[PDB]
RNA sequence: CAGUCCCUCCCGCUCGGGAGGAGGCACUCUGGGGGGACUGCCGGCGAUAAGCCGGAGGAAGGGGCGGGCGACGGUAGGUCAGUAUGCCCCGAAACCCCCGGGCUACACGCGCGCUACAAUGGGCGGGACAAUGGGACCCGACCUCGAAAGGGGAAGGGAAUCCCCUAAACCCGCCCUCAGUUCGGAUCGCGGGCUGCAACUCGCCCGCGUGAAGCUGGAAUCCCUAGUACCCGCGUGUCAUCAUCGCGC
């Protein structure tokens, strides 16, 4: 294919949960990549994902939130 | 230098199975491949192949266990016969080309029965198969 | 799933350090062995659990607050 | 000339393995290995082998007795006894290490085998319940 | 047949898969699926691996070995035997690990034999597009409905494509002139292309593109 | 001299023990000469079984184990010499059955 | 080869095919799979070879084999039926003669008023056992013997 | 043919491969007893406690793992048709003996399973592999007759020492070449064996002939979380015989 433009980020930090179903997990990242850089973003991120981990993001412009908690 | 052993027997079996041919001492009675067949078969092959190889593993049997029976040699194959939606349930060749293959055999004078009642190889039995294993084993290494 | 130490284990440990506390190391299997010949060995595993309680307990006396 | 006896064991195919100084033999229950017919499981057996390399392979006779029922199970064995039986020889953290880094199954069993058929509520397989539609 | 069978066994040895693909030969470019994938270990997927151990203990399964697992999967009730036999051990093995490899290598065989490619090339290169990049999980969180973006992580994108390769197999092996091992062969081809004939990259599209509407 | 066979076999674990160290330690300073005492098997034996009179419900279904063990001597000695070391009191519940031969 | 022809005709004028030899006679009722490799050891042809490859010479052979299977050979089990209606010693079946051999026993037990013959009339399983919810959802064995 | 001075056979390119018996208890194993795993150590979170994650060493780990183990009670749950037992009833009968029939009837409807819709395939042939167990009017070596089912003759075994016993899936080479078929095995004709006094009703198995529906299944709905699930065969109880069952490997 033509790329897009892959915007490479790695998970900063692991926050919880969202979903009913559970079933996207919400994370932390940093970017990498030529345009941006150093972003950090509150991505919604599916499937086993640990630490450190890279994602390509398909679209930088996003951070959908929801937040608490641990008592 | 080489043994029934040392041999595939894939490469062993056409191998006995022509020298059976040739020699020509054992030979395909026409009652046997006709209907007097192990078990079930779907088509029954007009092979001398057939019987052959049937006596081929008789002769590496004999050699490798001590007392075989007729029993035995029917059992040994593997093999299933229909019983319809209950599931199918082992059963055992035909003790017909057995006994007459062990028979055949005896003539040869390639096997014998000991007095213990059992069967064992004889030295002309054992070393019609050594020869070719050593034959078989020789050629295996040439080819790559 | 869970883990968690029953009581009957804690309080058998937490007697034997009081009564004999300088006859008790940091080793696990000088605890085992004392514990041994101090209680009852209705089982091997039991002892085991002792024993190790006992080499955290001297630990945490160290520190001045042992619960 | 040395005589070491060391054993395999994956999945209760038991490996009885003798590595002596000889002339490159590889036997297993009596046969040469070349009987085999599958080949996937024999490059199984292959693998500790050619990682030491092909010249201790040749300068050492190994005989192996695998009694064991799986036919991948027999290549199992085998293939851990055959690691094992390198590593006493040579006697080097080498080899060992070498292995450990490469696959652990090649120096350490299993800590299960087996679980039994549970007496289950009138059918078959050990964690299953007789179907339904009550509701 | 079985001379050239023990030249696959000579081959295999030295240190090549199912006795004749060097490994060496193909790398994963991509920075991601690198630690995803088991391209750089060893020769035999037969390997009893048991993973799903821990956390990411199916990440060290020969990636050859997911496929013949997923490959596998169909399958009732029903007894198999050399006989009269089964189906059993079906269209994907209503059955054996152990036979299932053979057309994994059969596969393996005739994928090379159109394309001449080490076939992990091929294989690998496949299980890299077939994963859909975004999905939508009907995700309501908070009781609100949402049909939302979601962003597909590695060990779940190697797991959709493998799955989905699999599962298109099956459609055409259908009671259809391929054989799986065929079947699997021509897919693992086109979906190393992205060509319009791979059942298991039209949903890699439609999964992500529906995704792209619905986030 | 008859060599003897004691072949010694018991349901319980506990008893065929104390026999046949007993047989072997009262056997060892005397005429005999004794062959040490051969754990032979527990032939298990299983009985499974159906527990609820009922068949109905879940059932919960009982594994059995009858287990007897088997424990096998050779003596050197003569008859007489046999009976002496036979003087033992043995736990219940052990069998012991005794082959003579030249 | 030994000649071409897409179509033989053979056991009479009924057709002989191009599938296979051993599984066209198949399709002649009276000889089945097993029964066709029988006399084919008996006319010496290949078993294994396409049907259709044969001169009009070889058809001559099968067909004698199989008026009186019982005088070339063929042992008097694995011959169609032995020992028939308690006092023929061995015949043949064919397309003619097996309609009408079980027709007749048939015809036979109801006359007599067996239990036997009544079960077949009603449509129904005589020691197969169950009829109680067997061939559900309007289904139907179709008994004997043929809906092709 | 662990290791072997010996010994008999076969084979040989004389280098060397394999089997028997001496011999030898190494090994596998049997069953009896002992150690080892406890957050003990190390780091992070947490009230420096309790616990949770993570890390090293290690054969194994943080309920290691898998069973037995199920309170007080309820559904007036289930069994007086296993036994025990209050009450009531029956007394040439609601008893008792007997033969035969009935439980195995069917236009249908459902639950629970088995086999199954073929090339990831069949046939044919060869060759490598197991375990739980069960075995005295019982398992039956082996030999012989029979196509087989089975029969005749007969060794050993009341048991780590014999027998059922062959594992099946597996693979290799060969024939075959995607059809309602060489699928699938219903149905029916005939021949025959076996137990029992006897298998029409109403047994299984062999062989020939026949050769059905079915070519991937709506709504709806069930199981299960790892050496399990999926998948393959093997034994056992009961027991002559009906197993597509139940328990167990």
């Amino acid at each position: 294919m033509a790329e897009d433009e892959g915007y490479p980020a790695e998970v900063i930090e692991i926050i919880g949960r969202t979903g009913t179903t559970g079933d996207v997990t919400q994370v932390k990242v940093r970017i990498l990549e030529g345009r941006d850089k150093g972003r950090v973003i509150r991505r919604n991120v599916r499937g086993p994902v640990r630490i450190g981990d890279i994602l390509i993001l398909r679209e930088t412009e996003r951070e959908a939130r929801e937040i608490k908690s641990r008592r | 230098m080489a043994t029934v052993y040392d041999v595939p027997g894939d490469l062993l079996v056409e191998r006995v199975a022509q020298r059976l041919k040739e020699i020509p001492e054992i030979k395909p009675p026409e009652w046997a491949p006709f209907v007097k067949t192990g078990r079930h078969k779907e088509r029954l092959p007009e092979q001398e192949d057939w019987w052959y190889y049937r006596v081929a593993s008789i002769l590496r049997r004999v050699y490798l266990d001590g007392p075989v029976g007729i029993e035995r040699l029917r059992t040994y194959y593997g093999g299933r016969k229909n019983r319809g939606h209950a599931p199918e349930k082992f059963y055992k060749a035909g003790g017909s080309i057995i006994r007459k293959a062990l028979q055949q055999l005896e003539a040869a004078g390639f096997v014998e029965k000991v007095p213990g009642k059992g069967r064992v190889i004889t030295p002309k039995g054992r070393s019609f198969l050594d020869k070719i294993a050593t034959e078989l084993k020789k050629e295996l290494e040439e080819i790559i | 799933m869970g883990k968690i130490r029953q009581g009957f284990i804690k309080r058998v440990a937490r007697e034997l350090v009081n009564k004999y506390p300088n006859e008790f190391t940091t080793d696990f299997e000088h605890n085992k062995k004392k514990v041994q010949e101090l209680t009852n060995v209705t089982s091997k595993k039991i002892r085991n659990r002792i024993a190790g309680y006992v080499t955290k307990l001297v630990r945490m006396k160290m520190e001045g607050k042992i619960l | 000339m040395r005589i070491i006896q060391t054993t395999g064991k994956r999945k209760t195919a038991i490996a009885r393995a003798v590595i002596r100084e000889g002339k490159g033999r590889v036997r297993i229950n009596g046969k040469p290995v070349e009987i085999i017919e599958p080949e996937i499981a024999r490059f199984t057996i292959l693998e500790p082998l050619i990682l030491a390399g092909e010249e201790i392979w040749n300068s050492v006779d190994i005989d192996v007795k695998v009694e064991g029922g799986g036919f991948m199970g027999q290549a199992e064995a085998a293939r851990m006894a055959i690691a094992r039986a390198l590593v006493e020889w040579t006697g080097d953290m080498s080899l060992k290490e070498k292995f450990m880094k490469y696959d652990r199954t090649m120096l350490v069993g299993d800590p299960r085998r087996t679980e039994p058929h549970k007496p289950n509520r009138s059918t078959k397989g050990p964690r299953a319940k007789r179907q339904k539609s009550y509701r | 047949m079985a001379k050239p069978l023990n030249e696959r066994f000579f081959i295999p040895h030295e240190i090549k898969v199912m006795g004749r693909w060097s490994t060496e030969d193909v790398e994963v470019r991509d920075p991601s699926l690198k630690p995803y994938i088991n391209l750089e270990p060893r020769l035999l997927p037969h390997t009893h691996g048991r993973h799903a151990k821990k956390h990411f203990g199916k990440a060290n399964v020969h990636i050859v070995e997911r496929l013949i697992n997923k490959i596998m999967r169909s399958g009732g009730s029903h007894y198999k035997v050399a006989g009269h036999f089964m189906r059993r051990e079906h269209r994907s093995l209503n059955s054996k690990k152990v036979k299932a490899y053979e057309v994994v290598k059969e596969a393996f065989k005739i994928i090379e034999q159109r394309t001449g490619k080490n076939p992990i090339q091929v294989l690998v290169w496949a299980i890299e597009n077939a994963a859909p990049r975004e999905d939508t999980t009907s995700v309501m969180f908070g009781g609100i409905r949402y049909h939302v973006a979601v962003d597909i992580s590695p060990m779940r994108r190697l797991d959709v494509a493998l799955r989905n390769i699999a599962l298109g197999a099956s459609a055409k092996c259908y009671r259809n002139k391929m054989s799986f091992a065929e079947a699997l062969a021509e897919e693992i081809i086109l979906a190393a292309n992205k060509d319009p004939k791979s059942y298991a990259y039209s949903k890699k599209l439609e999964i992500e593109r529906i995704a792209e509407s619905s986030r | 001299m008859q060599k003897a066979r004691i072949k010694i076999a018991s349901t319980n674990v506990r008893s065929l023990d104390e026999v046949a160290n007993q047989i072997k330690q009262i056997a060892e300073r005397t005429g005999v000469r004794m062959s040490g005492p051969i754990p032979l098997p527990t032939k298990r034996i299983r009985i499974t079984t159906r527990k609820s009179p009922d068949g109905e419900g879940s059932a919960t279904f009982d594994r059995w184990e009858l287990r007897v063990h088997k424990r096998l001597i050779d003596i050197e000695a003569d008859e007489r010499a046999m009976r002496q070391i036979m003087r033992i009191r043995v736990p219940e519940d052990v069998t012991i059955e005794i082959e003579l031969i030249s | 080869m030994a000649n071409f022809r897409h179509i033989v005709r053979v056991a009479g004028v009924d057709l002989d095919g191009n599938k296979q030899l051993r599984w066209a006679l198949t399709a002649i009722k009276g000889i089945g799979i097993n029964f066709a490799t029988m006399v084919c050891r008996v006319a010496g042809l290949d078993p294994f070879m396409k049907a259709g490859y044969l001169t009009d010479e070889q058809v001559k052979k099968i067909e004698e084999i199989l008026a009186d299977p019982v005088a070339h050979g063929i042992p008097r089990w694995a011959v169609n039926r032995p020992k028939d209606y308690e006092t023929g010693r061995d015949l043949h079946l064919i397309t003619a003669k097996l309609d009408m051999a079980i027709r007749e026993d048939i015809m036979r037990l109801r006359r007599i008023r067996a239990y036997r013959g009544i079960r077949h009339e009603l449509g129904l399983p005589v020691r197969g056992q169950r009829t109680r919810s067997n061939f559900r959802r309007g289904q139907t064995v179709g008994v004997s013997r043929k809906k092709k």
